[PDB]
RNA sequence: GUAUAUUUAAUUUUUAUAAUUAAUAAUAAUUAAUAUAAGUACGCAAGGAUUGAUUAUUGAAAAAAGAAAGAAGAAUAUAAUUUA
C-alpha cells in the first residue's frame, strides 16, 4: 500500500497567486512535497456544465497575459484571486432556516 | 527500602569507637571488617569480640543482651543453661560494616 | 489591601483591563434589539387579548436572547393565535414560519432576531419562573470570573 | 483545594435563582 | 527485556535497583528478594540489652498506659532513640515480659496493653530520680563549663587581636616595601 | 508541484486546510494524434526547466526533437482540435479560474 | 505532562510586555503608524558588482574595489559605499532566477538567439551605493555608465580604474537590479481604509520626528 | 476538515515530507548536539542494528571515545554515518567551548581525558572550518565476518590539529600499542606531555608479562570456543620483547 | 469570554500560528484552542503582559477540573 | 545523586551518566573537609542525564532527600545571610 | 563580569582581576530583555584552598562580621585573591557547607553576623600562623632593616600593653592607602582552565600571580 | 504550592469570619424595600404590566420570603436593593 | 526575518517595522540577542568584538560584517546587521519621545478612575458589611 | 470447517507519454432533523399531506519501452550554507 495515481475530483479552487505561480486547493493531499501533480479542468457537476454563462467562461485555449503589464513590476499582494465562498451559510452553526435565531 | 537516607544524621564512624566487648579502639580506615549498628545511637563491635562475654559462642537468632557494657547472648541474659551450638561456636554471622544492619534506620 | 475575589492577580487584572477601555472595544456591537420593536409585539399581543405581558432586557446580562418576552394564554388555541400573530407582525423580516401542529400544548415560543417571546399558561408560567430569573440575575461583570471552579 | 464543589440542582428554584451568585462567589 | 532498562537514557533509579552487586553499600532490597543461599545477608544484629530495657522502661513510667504502636510512636517523636522499625521495642517488650519486668494486659478493645510489673517498678522509680540527679548535675557542669569557655574566649579574643595587629603591621611593612621599588 | 500547506478562512468563519501548489515553468510540449482519429488529439505539457545532464538519454533527445525547452515533467491532457495551442507556448496560472473545479492527479 | 515545569520562570519575576496597550484601537492606530512609516534600512543599490572568486580573497581587495569603482564612476573619493560581501551557494544543479545563485555570463536579452546560457562568470556578490540624496535618474545614469565601461573592459581585455577592476581586482560581471517592489502599500490596517488625509498626516509625522 | 491519513502514520523508509497539519511528538530535544533520535526517516539518524535503544546508545558513545581518542574508526554499516554526526557534533561542543557544553561531553563519552583532550585541540583545529568536519570513506573491502560494508570515518584538518600531525593510516603500526606510524615529511613532530604520559601509560599495562599470558589464554579460550585459525598457545609467541622494546624505544625517540 | 493563555504555537505573527484558552464561565470550564486570522473569532490579549503565576495556579485549576470531571 | 564522605560525612551533588553506571552506589573523590581522597557513599538520587521519551525532563523527579538537602542548603533561611552579601539573582 | 551590565554604571570592584579578560566600555543606555536577563548564566568561580583561606583570615581579623563590613574589610585587605561579590559568596557557602562559618541574627541589628565555628577555630589559628611565617620567610626584602624590625616590634609591645583598638584603626586606614597605592601599579592576575576529573565533574584549576602594570 | 494554596484558603476563611453574615431584614425595611420597589416601577417600566409587575412583587414578598430561611430572606433584601439601584435589571 | 532567503528585501524590512510595535519595552541599547536570526554564536562574536547593543550593530560597517560573517563563522550576520539598521531609527525615536499621541493625559485620566473605582468597590463592601451590622442592631431592638 | 499444489494479494526498482478492444470497486443507500412550497391540494369539521434543497452518514485511485549486486539519505529534514 502507498505510492499510486490517485485522482480527486472536482475539487473547488480557493486562490490564485500569479505573481509566485501558485494555486490553493482547500483540501489535504495524502502525497509528499515535491510530488509533480496534474491539474485538469473538470468538464461537469451535478448534471451541468462548468463552463457556462451563468458561471463564465475560460481563456480558451489559454490564458494570454496582455503587453503592458509586467510581473516584475508588481507585488506579491497584487497578484491575487480570492475565489467567493463555496459555502452558503457558518459552518459552525445551521442556516437561517435551521437556526432558532439568527442576528441581522 | 535500600540505601537508608542518612541527612538528617551523617552516620559517621568515629575514628576512636571503642568495641563494645573489649574495649578497643577501631580503625575504619584499615578495614571495614568490623561490625557498626547504627540503631538510630550506635554501637561497635570487632568481628571476633561480637560472641557472647560469657559462654564466647556465636548467637543463634543474631541477637544479644548487653550486660554491664558487655553483650550476654539471649540464653545467658535469660539464665537457661547454654547449649553448645553445632553449625559453628565462635563466630557470630553478622556482616560487617553496618550491611547487615543498613535495613534499619532513619529515613 | 487584598481584594474579595479568590484570584487576587486574575481579578487585578480583569480591574486594569475593564478600566484602561479594552473591554468595552472588544465586546461593542451593533446588533442590539429594538425597544421599538418590543412595543410593537407588545401591542400586537394586547390586542390578541394576552395576559400579563412582561419584556425583561437581557442585553447586559449573560444569554443567547435579548429583551425577552413573556405572555400567559388561557389556552393552546389561543397560545397559536398569538404565535401566528407575532409572526405575522415579524413578516417582514421574518425567514420562516412556526409549526401548525402544536407539539407543546403549554408554550410555544416565537423567535424574532434577538427578541424572543414565550407565550404559556398560568400554570407553567407559575412553574417556571423564567421572567424572575432573568430579573433577578446579575449584569455581566467582567470580575464575576475571578472566582473559583465550580 | 483550587476547585469548590457545590449542589446547587438540590436547592429549590428560588434559592437557586436568588443566590446563584451569593453561593458562586 | 524491561521498558526502563530499554529507555535510551537509563534513570538513576533504575541504575541504582540493576545496581545488585555483592558489595559494600550495594542496594539492600534487591538482595533481600533474590535467594538467601545466593546473596549473604543476614539477620539483622539487634541490642536487646540492659540500655535498650532502660529506655524503655523509662518511656513506660512516663505513659505508664501506653499501646506499642503509641510507645512507637513516641519513640519516634524522641530525636536521640537507640530503637527502629518498632521490631527491636516488641522484642524488648517481650524480654522484659520473659523477665517479669513489662507484662500485656487484655481489655474490652481489641488491642492489650503494657503495663510495667509491680515488683519491678520500684526499680524504675528510683532509676529515674538517679537519671534526673544526673541530668541536674550535667547541667551544672555545662554551666561551668560555659563561665569557663567564656572566659577562654575572651582571651582568645584578646590574642587574636594581637595577631591581627602584627600581621596587619607585617602587610602593610610589605606594602611600602613593595611601593620602593615601582 | 505541491508546494506547501496552510490555512484560510472563508467571509463567513469557514475554514480551509489549503494546499498551495506551485506552477513552474509551463508549456505545451508536443501535439499528438493517432492517424487524425477524431478525438484522439492530446497536448503534452511540460512542468520545470531542467539542465542538460539531469535527464536520461532518450528524454533529453525527445526534448531536443521538440524543440522545447528541457522539462523535467511532461503531462498528457486529451482536448478537442479548436482547444490547440502552439507548440512552445508559455502556460500561466491565470489558465485557471479562482472558483472554478478541477481534477487533480 | 504540561510543557513548562514550575520554575520555567524564575519565582517573582516580572515580564517584559509584549505588545504596546490593551485598547485595540490604540494598538490598530499604533501599526497602522509602523506600517506606513517609511522605509529606514531601504538603500537603492548603484550597481551590484560580481566576481568568480570567493570571499575569503575578496575581502582583502575590497577597499581597493571601492576606490576603483569610485574612481570609475568619477566621483569625489569615499562617495561611494559597499554593501556586505554576499557568496552565492555553490549549487550543484544550477536554479536560474534564486538570489543565490551564481549569475550567468550572458542573458536571454542578450542572447535572445541562442540555445544555452553562458557558463557561470560570479561566485560574489557586492551592491554599490551612492549618497541617498542622489536622484534615481542620477542612480541609473551612474549605474549605465559603470555597467557600459565594465563591459568595455572585458571585451577588449578577450591603467584606467575598469580595467584595473577587470584585471586586479578579479571583478567580471556586473548589474543593475530592478528596484526591490515588495513593499507593501497599505491602503488598509486592521480593517479599516487608510484615508489619504491619514496618511498625509502620518508621513509628515514621521518626516518631524526624523528631522 | 481534517486531512485523509489521520494522526502519526508511519512511511517507507525512502518517503517524502509533507506538510500535512499532524500533531507531532518529539521524544526530547532532538536539536541537542549529541542527543539525537535514530531512525530510518529523514530527519533522524540511521539506526544500526542493536539489542534496544540503551545498547544504541552505549555504541554510540564507544564509537565517539573511539574517535576522539584515535581521529580515525572503521565502522561498520549504518553505524558510519552516525558516528560521522556525532563527530560533528562533538567538534561543535568543542567550538562552543561553554562549560555546560563541556559537561555534556562528560555525561556523554567514557573518558574524562578524551573530553579534555578534544576540547583543547579541536577549537582550534576547526576555527577555520564551517560545518563538515568528519568525513566518511568506504572502503571496497568488506569484513569477512558478515561482508558488511566498511567506513573510514576520520576527522578533517589534521595537519591544524596538533597531537595528531603527519599521521598515515594507511596501514596501522607493528603493534597496536605502540605510536602510530607518522609521515617521513612530518618526523620531527612532538605530540603534548599529557597525552604522550597517558598512551605511555596505557601501553605499559600491554608491556607486561601478564598480559602475555592474558593473550595466550586467549588463545585458548578461543580454540576452545571454535574459532579456527587460532594457533596453539605453545606455538604463539609474545607481542612484546627486550629486542623488539629497545628498538621500539629507539624509534620513538626519533620520531620525538 | 475571558480566559488565560495557556500556550502558542508560535513566537511570531504567522497563519500556521493558534492559542490556548482556558474560559472559566459560571460553572463551565473549557479549554480551546483558537487559530488566528479568523474573522469571525476575535481573540484579544487584553493585557501588554502576563504572569507565570497565575498561569501555574489557573493551570492546576484546569487541572483539578478535569480530575474531577 | 548525592555522594557522602565515608568519614566526614560531607555531601556533594551530581548527577551520573550512562557512562557511569559502575560508580554510582560508590566512588572516590578528594573531600574537602579532608583533604584526602576518601570513598564517597551514595545516599540519594538526584536526576537522570537527558530524559526518558516523550516526557518532561524531571518526570523521574528528585528524592525528596535531595529536596531537602537542596532546600537546606539554598533555601529562604539559607540564603538570607548570603543573599545579603550578593544578590543571588546577579553580582 | 562587566560593570556596565552586571552592576549599575561607575560599580567597579578592587579585586584580582582575572587573566586576559578585557575591560571593555559598555554604553549607559545598554540594558536587558526581562528573558534574557532571567536565561543569563555566570562564570563558575574559584571555591578551593586559597580563597577560603583568605576569607577565613578576614572573618578571624573581624570576628564580628556584617555584610558590607565583610566586603570593606576584603577589599582593604592586601591579600585580595577574591574577584567579586558572587564570588565572595560562593566561597561563604563552600565554608559554611565545610562547617567553617556560622550566620546569626544579631539581636541588636538586623543585619547577619557572622563567627567562625570554635571546632575549626583552632585550624583557622594554624592556617593563619602558617600563611604569616610563610610570607615572613618569602619576603627577600623584610629583615634587611634591624631597627626598622625592632622599632615594629616595640610598636607591637606598646599595642599589646595599651588599648590597641586606635592603632589598629590607624593601621587599617594605612593599609587601605598601602593597597590603593599598590593597585595603581600592580595587580593579581587568576589564570584557569577548565578539566574534568575521573568523576565525570568539570571543574576548574587555578592559578594566581601578580603582575606589574607599570 | 499546595501548602501555600492551603494558607490563602485560611486566611480567606479567616476574613470572610470577620465579616458579617446575612442577616434577615425587619418589617420596617420589607415594608421600605416594597414601597422603593414599587414607586420605582412605576417610573420606569413601560411595556411591562404594571399591576402585573406590583402582583408578581407582592407574592414573592409576601411567599418567598416565608418560604426559605433568614440567610435566603437577607439574600434576596440585597438583591432588590441592587434592583433599585440597577433600574430592577431591565423591565 | 529569520527565514530571510538570499539578500534582504523591503518585505522583510516592512515586516521588522511593523512588529516593533509588537515589542515596545526595546530601547536603542537593548541587547544584541533580540535580533532576529542573532544565534548564539553570532552574539558571542559580536560581545567579542564588543559589540553590545542594537545601535552599535546598526553603527557597524560593511567590512566589520563581510569579516563577521567569512572569517569569524558568523551565519546570517548580514540579516541581523539589516534588522538593526532597520530598526534603530524608529528606536531613537521612541527613546527621545516614548508615547507619541498616547494620550498621556487620557492614560492619567483611566488610572485615576481605575484607583477610584477600586475604592468605590472596598467601600460597597465596607457598606454591605454596614448595612448587615444595622439589620443585626434591628434584630437585637426588636427582641428587646 | 484438522505453506506444499492450485488460487489470490503485491512486487519484478524515473516508463517524457494512461485509455482504438480485454477485464474490473460503489445499477434508489434507504433513513433521520429543519425549512420552503403553505399553513396550499384535500377534507363536513378538528385537521392537513405529496414533494428534487441543507445537514447527518467523511471519503474521494491510471499495469507493461533505456542501461542497476553500496545508504532512493553522502543521512544531524537545504541535492553543497562560507569551509582549511
Ligand atoms: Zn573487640
Ligand atoms: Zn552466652
Ligand atoms: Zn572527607
Amino acid at each position: 500500500t502507498g505510492a499510486a495515481a490517485e485522482t480527486y475530483q472536482g475539487v473547488p479552487v480557493w486562490r490564485i497567486d500569479y505573481k509566485n505561480s501558485l494555486i490553493y486547493l482547500p483540501t489535504l493531499l495524502d502525497a509528499d512535497v515535491g510530488t509533480y501533480v496534474r491539474f485538469s479542468d473538470t468538464i461537469n457537476t451535478k448534471g451541468l456544465t462548468l463552463w457556462n454563462e451563468h458561471r463564465g467562461l475560460p481563456a480558451f485555449p489559454t490564458f494570454i497575459p496582455p503587453e503592458d503589464e509586467d510581473l516584475s513590476k508588481l507585488a506579491t499582494d497584487e497578484c491575487q484571486l480570492k475565489s467567493p465562498p463555496l459555502y452558503m451559510y457558518f459552518r459552525d452553526e445551521f442556516p437561517a432556516t435551521q437556526l432558532v435565531s439568527q442576528a441581522d | 527500602p535500600a540505601y537508608n537516607e542518612d541527612v538528617d544524621r551523617p552516620m559517621v564512624v568515629p575514628p576512636d569507637a571503642i568495641c563494645f566487648n573489649c574495649d578497643k579502639p577501631i580503625d575504619a580506615g584499615d578495614v571495614n571488617s568490623y561490625v557498626w549498628i547504627p540503631a538510630g545511637q550506635g554501637y561497635f563491635f570487632h568481628f571476633g569480640c561480637f560472641k557472647c562475654n560469657r559462654c564466647k559462642y556465636r548467637l543463634g537468632h543474631n541477637k544479644f543482651y548487653s550486660k554491664d557494657g558487655k553483650a550476654w547472648c539471649i540464653p545467658c541474659a535469660l539464665g537457661r543453661d547454654v547449649r553448645v551450638p553445632t553449625r559453628r561456636w565462635h563466630t557470630s554471622y553478622v556482616n560487617t560494616h553496618r550491611t547487615g544492619s543498613r535495613l534499619t534506620g532513619h529515613f | 489591601q487584598p481584594l474579595p475575589y479568590d484570584d487576587e492577580r486574575f481579578a487585578d487584572m480583569l480591574l486594569e483591563m475593564e478600566v484602561e477601555g479594552s473591554l468595552d472595544e472588544t465586546w461593542q456591537d451593533g446588533r442590539k434589539a429594538y425597544i421599538e420593536d418590543v412595543k410593537e409585539i407588545l401591542e400586537v399581543l394586547r390586542s390578541l387579548k394576552v395576559r400579563d405581558i412582561c419584556a425583561i432586557d437581557v442585553s447586559n446580562k449573560t444569554s443567547n436572547f435579548d429583551y425577552m418576552l413573556f405572555g400567559t394564554c388561557e389556552g393552546p388555541r389561543h397560545i397559536h393565535l398569538a404565535a401566528w400573530a407575532v409572526q405575522e407582525a415579524d413578516a417582514l423580516k421574518r425567514v420562516c414560519k412556526i409549526r401548525r401542529k402544536q407539539v407543546d400544548h403549554t408554550w410555544e415560543v416565537v423567535p424574532v432576531g434577538r427578541i424572543i417571546v414565550n407565550l404559556m399558561q398560568e400554570s407553567l408560567r407559575e412553574e417556571l419562573s423564567l421572567e424572575r430569573k432573568w430579573a433577578v440575575t446579575k449584569c455581566m461583570d467582567p470580575l464575576s470570573v475571578a472566582n473559583a471552579p465550580v | 483545594a483550587a476547585a469548590a464543589a457545590a449542589a446547587a440542582a438540590a436547592a429549590a428554584a428560588a434559592a437557586a435563582a436568588a443566590a446563584a451568585a451569593a453561593a458562586a462567589a | 527485556k524491561e521498558y526502563r532498562l530499554t529507555v535510551p537514557y537509563r534513570s538513576e533509579v533504575t541504575m541504582l535497583r540493576l545496581a545488585n552487586h555483592k558489595a559494600i553499600n550495594s542496594n539492600i532490597r534487591e538482595l533481600f528478594k533474590k535467594p538467601l543461599v545466593m546473596n549473604n545477608i543476614k539477620a539483622i544484629p539487634r541490642d536487646l540489652g540492659e540500655i535498650p530495657r532502660d529506655y524503655v522502661l523509662r518511656l513506660l513510667f512516663f505513659h505508664q498506659p501506653i499501646r506499642l504502636v503509641d510507645l512507637w510512636t513516641i519513640c519516634k517523636e524522641h530525636d536521640d532513640v537507640p530503637l527502629d522499625s518498632a521490631k527491636h521495642l516488641r522484642l524488648v517488650l517481650k524480654i522484659a515480659k520473659l523477665q517479669r519486668w513489662v507484662y500485656a494486659e487484655k481489655n474490652q478493645t481489641n488491642n492489650l496493653y503494657y503495663y510495667y510489673v509491680h515488683q519491678s517498678r520500684i526499680q524504675e522509680v528510683q532509676q529515674m530520680v538517679r537519671a534526673s540527679e544526673v541530668r541536674k548535675k550535667e547541667q551544672e557542669s555545662v554551666r561551668e563549663i560555659e563561665a569557663e569557655k567564656l572566659r577562654m574566649e575572651e582571651q582568645e579574643r584578646r590574642k587574636v587581636a594581637l595577631d591581627e595587629n602584627i600581621v596587619a603591621l607585617q602587610n602593610a611593612l610589605v606594602s611600602n616595601i613593595a611601593q620602593i621599588q615601582e | 508541484v505541491k508546494a506547501f500547506t496552510c490555512k484560510d478562512y472563508d467571509e463567513l468563519g469557514n475554514q480551509f486546510d489549503c494546499t498551495a501548489f506551485w506552477f513552474p515553468d509551463n508549456q505545451v510540449v508536443k501535439h499528438s494524434t493517432r492517424n487524425g482519429e477524431v478525438g484522439t488529439d492530446k497536448v503534452y505539457v511540460g512542468a520545470m526547466n531542467v539542465p542538460v545532464e539531469f535527464h536520461k538519454p532518450h528524454v533529453a533527445a525527445f526534448y531536443k526533437a521538440a524543440g522545447v525547452p528541457v522539462k523535467h515533467v511532461c503531462a498528457g491532457f486529451p482536448i478537442t482540435p479548436d482547444a490547440y495551442a502552439p507548440v512552445g507556448t508559455k502556460l500561466d496560472v491565470r489558465h485557471f479560474k479562482p472558483g472554478q473545479e478541477v481534477t487533480i492527479t | 505532562y504540561w510543557p513548562y515545569n514550575e520554575d520555567f520562570v524564575p519565582e517573582g519575576a516580572e515580564t517584559s510586555r509584549f505588545q504596546s496597550s490593551g485598547s485595540p484601537g490604540t494598538r490598530r492606530r499604533v501599526l497602522q503608524e509602523y506600517a506606513l512609516s517609511p522605509l529606514f534600512g531601504a538603500r537603492v543599490p548603484c550597481c551590484v558588482v560580481g566576481t568568480l572568486r570567493t570571499a575569503k580573497e575578496i575581502i582583502v581587495l575590497k577597499r581597493d574595489i571601492q576606490s576603483l569603482l569610485c574612481e570609475l564612476m568619477e566621483l569625489p573619493q569615499g562617495s561611494v559605499t559597499l554593501g556586505p560581501l554576499q557568496q552565492l551557494r555553490e549549487m550543484m544543479l544550477y536554479r536560474h532566477g534564486t538570489p543565490l545563485s551564481p549569475r550567468l555570463g550572458d542573458e536571454r536579452q542578450l542572447n535572445m538567439d541562442a540555445y544555452a546560457r553562458r557558463p557561470i562568470a560570479a561566485r560574489t556578490m557586492m551592491d554599490v551605493f551612492l549618497a541617498e540624496d542622489m536622484s534615481l535618474d542620477e542612480i541609473v545614469n551612474f549605474g549605465r555608465l559603470s555597467l557600459g565601461k565594465l563591459q568595455i573592459a572585458l571585451n577588449n581585455l578577450r591603467v584606467e580604474p575598469a580595467q584595473l577592476l577587470v584585471d586586479r581586482m578579479g571583478i567580471s560581471y556586473c548589474e543593475i537590479p530592478s528596484l526591490d517592489e515588495s513593499d507593501y502599500v497599505f491602503a488598509e490596517v486592521g480593517g479599516v481604509a487608510v484615508t489619504d488625509e491619514e496618511a498625509e498626516r502620518v508621513a509628515q509625522r514621521w518626516a518631524e520626528r526624523c528631522e | 476538515r481534517a486531512p485523509p491519513v489521520i494522526g502519526c502514520t508511519r512511511k517507507a523508509r525512502w518517503a517524502g515530507i509533507d506538510d500535512n497539519p499532524t500533531i507531532t511528538y518529539k521524544p526530547w530535544d532532538t536539536t541537542e548536539p549529541l542527543m539525537a533520535d535514530y531512525g530510518w526517516t529523514r530527519g533522524k539518524l540511521p539506526k544500526f542494528r542493536a539489542r534496544s535503544p540503551f545498547h544504541r546508545q552505549q555504541i554510540a558513545r564507544r564509537m565517539v571515545t573511539e574517535m576522539i581518542r584515535k581521529d580515525y574508526c572503521i565502522v561498520g554499516g549504518a553505524r558510519a554515518p552516525a558516528l560521522r554526526i556525532l563527530a560533528d557534533h562533538v567538534v561543535e561542543l568543542a567550538k562552543a567551548g561553554d562549560t555546560d557544553s563541556r559537561q555534556q561531553l562528560a555525561y556523554f563519552l567514557h573518558d574524562p581525558l578524551m573530553v579534555d583532550k578534544a576540547f583543547d585541540e579541536y577549537p582550534r583545529r576547526f576555527k577555520d572550518m564551517n560545518a563538515k568536519y568528519a568525513m566518511m570513506t568506504r572502503l571496497k573491502s568488506r569484513r569477512r565476518t558478515d561482508a558488511v560494508a566498511m567506513y573510514f570515518v576520520e576527522y578533517k584538518n589534521r595537519d591544524m590539529s596538533d597531537n595528531h600531525k603527519g599521521e598515515d593510516y594507511s596501514a596501522g603500526p607493528e603493534r597496536f600499542f605502540l605510536p602510530p606510524r607518522i609521515v617521513e615529511t612530518e618526523k620531527g613532530i612532538q605530540r603534548p606531555p599529557h597525552m604522550q604520559m597517558a598512551f605511555d601509560r596505557w601501553a605499559s599495562k600491554f608491556k607486561t608479562e601478564e598480559f602475555h599470558h592474558w593473550w595466550r589464554l586467549r588463545h585458548a579460550k578461543l580454540r576452545y570456543w571454535g574459532v579456527r585459525n587460532v594457533p596453539h598457545p605453545s606455538d604463539v609467541d609474545p607481542l612484546w620483547t627486550e629486542k623488539e622494546e629497545e628498538e621500539w624505544h629507539n624509534e620513538m625517540l626519533a620520531n620525538t | 469570554l475571558i480566559g488565560t493563555v495557556m500556550d502558542a504555537h508560535t513566537e511570531e505573527t504567522s497563519i500556521k500560528g493558534g492559542l490556548k484558552v482556558y474560559a472559566r464561565n459560571e460553572e463551565t470550564n473549557m479549554m480551546l484552542w483558537i487559530p488566528p486570522g479568523n474573522p469571525k473569532l476575535r481573540h484579544e490579549v487584553t493585557s501588554t503582559k502576563g504572569s507565570f503565576q497565575h498561569y501555574l495556579d489557573e493551570r492546576d485549576k484546569w487541572d483539578e477540573a478535569w480530575i474531577t470531571g | 545523586a548525592l555522594f557522602s564522605c565515608f568519614r566526614c560525612g560531607y555531601m556533594y551533588e551530581f548527577a551520573v551518566s550512562n557512562s557511569y553506571c559502575r560508580k554510582l552506589t560508590l566512588r572516590n573523590d578528594h573531600c574537602p573537609r579532608c583533604d584526602q581522597l576518601t570513598l564517597f557513599r551514595f545516599m540519594s538520587v538526584s536526576g537522570m542525564v537527558g530524559n526518558m521519551p516523550f516526557k518532561p525532563i524531571g518526570v523521574p523527579g528528585p528524592s525528596y532527600a535531595t529536596l531537602w538537602w537542596r532546600k537546606t542548603r539554598e533555601g529562604k533561611e539559607a540564603s538570607a545571610p548570603l543573599d545579603a552579601v550578593c544578590k543571588s539573582d546577579r553580582w | 563580569w562587566q560593570s556596565g551590565v552586571h552592576t549599575p554604571h561607575g560599580v567597579v570592584y578592587r579585586g584580582a582581576k582575572m587573566k586576559n579578560w578585557p575591560e571593555q566600555r559598555i554604553p549607559e543606555n545598554f540594558k536587558f530583555t526581562e528573558e534574557q536577563r532571567f536565561r543569563t548564566k555566570a562564570i563558575p568561580r574559584d571555591v578551593g584552598t586559597i580563597p577560603r583561606n583568605f576569607v577565613l583570615g578576614v572573618l578571624y581579623r573581624h570576628q564580628p562580621c556584617e555584610v558590607g563590613g565583610l566586603w570593606e574589610h576584603c577589599t582593604n585587605d592586601p591579600e585580595i585573591v577574591l574577584d567579586s561579590k558572587r564570588h565572595l559568596r560562593e566561597v561563604l557557602k563552600q565554608a559554611r557547607e565545610e562547617g567553617f562559618v556560622t550566620f546569626e541574627r544579631d539581636a541588636i541589628s538586623n543585619e547577619w553576623l557572622c563567627f567562625l565555628t570554635r571546632e575549626r577555630y583552632e585550624e583557622v589559628q594554624r592556617i593563619v600562623t602558617a600563611k604569616s611565617e610563610a610570607v615572613d620567610t618569602h619576603s627577600g626584602l623584610r629583615g634587611a632593616a634591624a631597627t626598622e624590625t625592632s622599632t615594629y616590634a616595640e610598636k607591637f609591645r606598646e599595642m599589646n600593653v595599651e588599648a590597641k583598638e586606635a592603632h589598629a584603626r590607624r593601621l587599617e586606614e594605612e593599609v587601605a592607602n598601602t593597597t590603593r597605592y599598590l593597585r595603581r601599579f600592580q595587580q593579581r592576575e587568576i589564570d584557569y582552565l577548565p578539566y574534568t576529573d575521573l568523576n565525570g565533574k568539570v571543574n576548574f584549576m587555578w592559578w594566581y600571580e601578580t603582575r606589574d602594570v607599570q | 504550592r499546595a501548602a501555600a494554596r492551603r494558607m490563602q484558603l485560611e486566611r480567606r476563611r479567616l476574613e470572610a469570619s470577620t465579616h458579617p453574615p446575612p442577616v434577615d431584614p425587619t418589617a420596617q425595611q420589607a415594608c421600605v424595600l416594597y414601597r422603593r420597589l414599587l414607586k420605582a416601577g412605576h417610573q420606569q417600566l413601560l411595556v411591562t404590566d404594571k399591576s402585573y409587575y406590583a402582583r408578581k412583587v407582592r407574592h414573592e414578598f409576601e411567599v418567598t420570603a416565608r418560604q426559605t430561611s433568614a440567610r435566603v430572606r437577607g439574600i434576596m433584601y440585597e438583591r432588590g436593593q441592587w434592583l433599585v439601584e440597577n433600574k430592577l435589571g431591565g423591565i | 526575518g529569520i527565514a530571510t532567503g538570499g539578500r534582504v528585501t523591503n518585505e522583510d524590512r516592512r515586516w521588522w517595522l511593523v512588529h516593533l510595535e509588537c515589542a515596545p519595552d526595546v530601547t536603542p541599547g537593548t541587547f544584541i540577542a533580540w535580533l532576529d536570526c542573532c544565534g548564539t554564536h553570532t552574539c558571542k562574536k559580536l560581545i567579542e568584538r564588543n559589540i553590545w547593543t542594537i545601535e552599535q550593530v546598526a553603527a557597524l560597517d560593511s567590512d566589520q560584517v563581510d569579516e563577521l560573517k567569512y572569517r569569524e563563522g558568523c551565519l546570517k550576520m548580514d540579516v541581523v546587521w539589516e534588522h538593526a539598521r532597520t530598526i534603530i531609527t524608529p528606536l531613537r525615536q521612541r527613546e527621545v519621545t516614548g508615547g507619541v499621541e498616547s494620550e498621556l493625559q487620557g492614560r492619567i485620566m483611566e488610572l485615576r478612575k481605575k484607583r477610584e473605582l477600586e475604592r468605590r468597590r472596598e467601600e460597597i463592601l465596607k457598606e454591605r458589611a454596614n448595612v448587615s451590622e444595622q439589620r443585626e442592631e434591628t434584630l437585637r431592638k426588636l427582641r428587646e
